[PDB]
């Protein structure tokens, strides 16, 4: 969110988030599909890997195309820049891509309803099933894991390429000023790794925020269409959502509340880094003069370095017995919504690993606020060390 | 392939049978083994089935309780146990084989049946009689000849015309009840030259109380 | 239960001509066989899901259909083909047949040959007498039998059996059986069984003397 | 491998290393379970959570305290030191626990059998199963997943203690010394983080590369005694161990030739290590004195800084099409292997997840070397500029 890019970090961002809601109001609920009136858009959609060119698709693109590129346009004409083309199209691009992934995990969840209706009824009447039936199940399965493996890889390249334009970028605003920024203790060491630093971290954190919300909102309405061969929840009895709810529930209450029992933590860990970079100075005194090492007040910042940073080692059991219990409560959770339904035998194997899935892929997919600890220890701290590095 | 059904069987009323059904030529664990009766009326039904590689089996839920199929894939062979037999069970019963893995050549196979009397009455043993033609009736050409069992329970009777020697021209019909005994007939159709010229005699035998008996046709 | 109903239940044809069987569902099936069992002996299967032929049976042998309408077609009916045709459904786990439907084959019209046989010699020491007439090679098969004594008719204690259609030459046959004691055989003189069938309008008889022999 | 800390690092590991082969050898094949003769070993093994308490553990419980206390009785007397007791017996503890959370991972995988055969019987007959009966499976499932809980949590508090342990022993032993070693450059970055990123990063490596080696040692009896149901192969045709030779070959070698593809990495990221460093160097010195600016010298040190990063990016995707496809592929190839096996009626659904499982925890145990990049990039840095910095 600097000045050299991203042209600027102050009306931008808001003009484009109040520009996606509109946009997303008049296609999701608005009743954009009217556009499928239009043309012949059927919409019956394939399981193999030819979904992707049907006009259900084909339609969305064009969409998307549009809307980005008056977007664009009307910031190209308003207030011209450098990296003009890299700020605004590689975000519109990254955006896309993500979306897309996430379309092809929704393709194979609705493949495992198929492959294993045939496997019970090979397993329960064995003159029915001859096995080229396999093979051709497998043969669609790695027709969408191709395409799956080509996209990844290109994503992957086009993102490293993003992220150094950022830091040549802001190298370039910070080295053009060089001589007022010069006499600033220790200029080197912030103009040479904390550029790629920040870019990188803001870079991960942002997608997989993103990811997570676009998991959620592709998933919900596949719930919402699939909850009524499920009538009796376990013991609240019947409810008229009972799934989506109960999905709604676990998910969010879950983040909820294993982040906030462990909130005490980033003080903990920033008092830790200032009380060791005390002792890092102290120490350099010690390097070029004589009557600076004294053992003594080393003792003493040492046991500083020691009292203090117990606690975070302390404090952090509380955040582990959680973690735990959720994480393996969850293996089972899944399926203890089925059991009343099973026994009565309503559904079928294969409305059961569909479902299971629905809950692995966006538990999998909610990983992200375990393990996106960095925005509370580093990213904050390169921040606030960058900015202040700067008058 | 040869499936090798047991023999008949009467049986008590009340009590209980078991049937054996042996298969050489295959290997029981790729195919099913199901059971079909039919009753006198010559409708068809289904009974049960069971598939030897792993032992699962299912039944009519009709059926259910009453008939219990088993298998023993060391020496081929499936058995079907009913119980509780009733005057409702006159009938036949074929095994079967339908295959399941290594599709080739007839996908269908049927033994022979095993008779099935249920009653009360005890066994009895047959009585054979010759018959000729009356005088003067030889001025044809051809010659008409019958061999008469009458009062025998239960079934079956085989018949044969000098021990099978015989075999065109012969005419033999199914047999009737009459107050717990049968009756059944046979006629021969011959040249007028072959007769009295050659011997002819019906052969009748009768494993139930073991009867052989023969007799020859002599002329009056 | 998926009802299979099937029609027509009665057939005929002749030689050279053409026929055709119907299995209707009562429900999606999308497996079905076609049997035929002969008298006496144990059904055979002819087609394998509806259209695969089985190992070697003559061509004239064929159906088609899906969904659940179903028809067997036998291209040229000859004398070998009387017999009883079944069917059966298989997409349940219980499984059920069908009604069959007896195949007859025509031919032209033939007249019987009648025969007599007195109560045999060992017959008589038994304490019991038997008189039977014998119906060789006739065509078709309704047919009914008449005995007199002395002339006076007499009606009960009679036992009857027709044998199946023949399989070479498409004919019958019949037996009937009179038996009586001892004491009313000794008593009269004439015997005779009599038959009426279409193919004359005159009754034909067969006699014999008590007396003579 | 200091001298502070782990008492001789000269001959401790051939000691270390000989006496645990001995033990192994002796237990698993010389028969050692003759001890079992002694006592009454059952030799049947529950599948509920007291499965941790019979006779065949304790036995293993006892002979494992009997080895390490010999083993360290010997450098106990042969030469002292001061850390003796962590050096030796935390290092001992920590193995002991990675074992035992092996063996949970192998209780849980035996209990997959019965539950989805319960579901099976349960689908085909609505008239068989009653609720209770699932109450009790889960009831069985929650027992072990309790002590599996604890037993982390207490062992993430105790590694992390040892390691600040060793930690405290280097940096006692590099500040006795101080006057002789002051005078080195840069020695207050060496004694302020090189230490700590030491230790913790070793610890991590060592331990990741251990639990995958009991992984796989733990689980290939229970493949050579499920075997015996999966006869042929579906192209190969028939072999005697059809399954071991399978999981065998495709794990070690999906691992070792994904690290053979990617060999040349580790030299590019020196490269890259060696101009950053000098592009740093050069801008400290213009910090502090006289123009030291040089517009064309920082042109070329930023053109050299780049051309050098984009190779690094394009030699990265001949990587990561080949991880993707084995990832990709993985996912079915459990399940391909039971083509003919469940045609032929053998296998019933409950021994398949048994199968896809042990596959799946053996591919999710053996993850390790695609993380295990940091070992070849940050600590052979750290490790040669320590000991450089030692005279």
């Amino acid at each position: 969110m600097f000045k050299s890019f991203f042209p600027k970090p102050g009306t931008f961002f808001l003009s484009a988030f109040v520009w996606a809601l509109i946009a997303v109001i008049f296609w999701q609920a608005g009743g954009g599909d009217w556009v499928a009136r239009i043309t012949g858009a059927s919409g019956q959609i394939p399981i193999s890997a030819a979904r992707f060119w049907s006009l259900d698709f084909l339609i969305f693109y064009a969409y998307y195309i549009v809307c980005v590129g008056l977007f664009a346009l009307f910031w190209f004409i308003y207030s011209p820049h450098r990296w003009q083309y890299w700020s605004i199209l590689g975000t519109a691009l990254i955006i896309f891509v993500t979306w897309f992934l996430v379309e092809v995990g929704v393709a194979v969840n609705a493949w495992y309803a198929p492959f294993y209706d045939l496997i019970q009824t090979a397993l329960s009447s064995p003159h029915k099933v001859t096995i080229e039936q396999f093979y051709r199940e497998v043969g669609v399965f790695l027709g969408i894991a191709l395409i799956a493996v080509v996209i990844s890889v290109l994503n992957n390249f086009f993102v490293s390429h993003y992220v150094f334009r950022w830091r040549t970028a802001m190298n370039e605003y910070y080295m053009a000023n060089w001589q007022q920024l010069r006499h600033i203790e220790g200029a080197a060491q912030r103009v040479q790794e904390d550029t790629m630093r920040f870019a990188s971290t803001l870079e991960n954190m942002g997608v997989s925020f993103i990811n997570a919300i676009m998991t959620l909102i592709a998933f919900l309405p596949v719930l919402v269409t699939l909850s009524a061969h499920v009538p009796e929840l376990p013991i609240i009895g019947h409810i008229p959502y009972g799934l989506v709810i109960a999905a709604i529930v676990w998910s969010l209450m879950g983040t909820g509340l294993l982040a906030v029992v462990g909130i005490k933590l980033p003080g903990l860990e920033f008092k830790n880094q200032r009380v060791e970079a005390a002792y890092r100075k102290e120490l350099v005194y010690g390097e070029d003069d004589a009557t600076r090492a004294t053992p003594p007040t080393v003792r003493e910042l040492f046991s500083a370095v020691r009292k203090n940073y117990f606690r975070l080692y302390f404090h952090y059991m509380y955040f582990n017995i959680a973690r735990i219990l959720y994480l393996q409560v969850d293996n089972v959770f899944g399926l203890f919504l089925l059991f009343p339904s099973i026994v009565a035998g309503t559904i079928t194997l294969g409305l059961m690993t569909q479902i299971t899935n629905v809950f692995g892929q966006v538990r999998g997919a909610f990983q992200y606020l375990i393990n996106s600890w960095t925005t509370l220890v580093e990213l904050m701290s390169i921040y606030k060390r960058l900015r202040s590095f700067e008058h | 392939l040869k499936l090798l059904d047991s023999g008949a069987e009467l049986v008590k009323p009340g009590a209980s049978v078991k049937l054996s059904c042996t298969a050489s030529g295959f290997n029981i664990k790729d195919t099913y083994m199901y059971w079909v009766k039919q009753r006198p009326d010559q409708g068809l039904e289904w009974i049960g089935r069971i598939d030897p590689a792993n032992g699962n089996s299912k039944y009519d839920p009709k059926f259910q309780g009453k008939a219990t199929i088993t298998a023993d894939t060391s020496s081929n062979t499936a058995y079907l146990q009913v119980s509780s037999l009733t005057s409702e069970d006159t009938a036949v019963y074929y095994c079967a084989r339908w295959l399941v893995r290594g599709r080739r050549g007839t996908m269908d196979y049927w033994g022979q049946g095993t008779s099935v009397t249920v009653s009360s009455a005890k066994t009895t043993a047959p009585s054979v009689y010759p018959l000729a033609p009356v005088c003067g009736d030889t001025t044809g050409s051809s010659v008409t000849l019958g061999c008469l069992v009458k009062g025998y329970f239960p079934e079956p009777v085989t018949l044969t015309w000098n021990s099978g020697s015989l075999s065109s021209g012969v005419h033999t019909f199914p047999a009737v009840l009459q107050s717990d005994l049968y009756t059944l007939s046979s006629s021969v159709t011959v040249t007028s030259s072959t007769w009295p010229s050659q011997s002819i005699t019906c052969n009748v035998a009768h494993p139930a109380s073991s009867t052989k008996v023969d007799k020859k046709i002599e002329p009056r | 239960d998926i009802v299979m109903t099937q029609s027509p239940a009665i057939l005929s044809a002749s030689p050279g001509e053409k026929v055709t069987m119907t299995c209707r569902a009562s429900s999606s099936v999308s497996y079905m066989h076609w049997y035929q069992q002969k008298p006496g002996s144990s059904p055979k299967p002819w087609i394998y899901a509806t259209s695969n032929l089985a190992s070697g049976v003559p061509a004239r042998f064929s159906g088609s259909g899906s969904g659940t309408s179903y028809s067997l077609t036998i291209s040229r009916v000859e004398a070998e083909d009387a017999a009883t045709y079944y069917c059966q459904q298989w997409s349940s786990n219980p499984r059920t047949f069908g009604g069959g439907t007896k195949l007859e084959i025509k031919r032209a019209d033939a007249a019987p040959t009648v025969s007599i046989f007195p109560p045999s010699s060992e017959q008589l020491t038994s304490g019991g007498a038997s008189v039977v007439c014998f119906l060789n090679n006739f065509y078709p098969k309704d047919i009914n039998v008449k005995w007199k004594i002395d002339g006076s008719e007499r009606q009960n204690g009679v036992l009857n059996s027709w044998t199946d259609q023949d399989s070479k030459d498409s004919t019958y046959s019949m037996s009937s059986t009179l038996t009586l004691t001892k004491d009313e055989y000794e008593r009269h003189n004439s015997y005779t069984c009599e038959a009426t069938h279409k193919t004359s309008t005159s009754p034909i008889v067969k006699s014999f003397n008590r007396n003579e022999c």
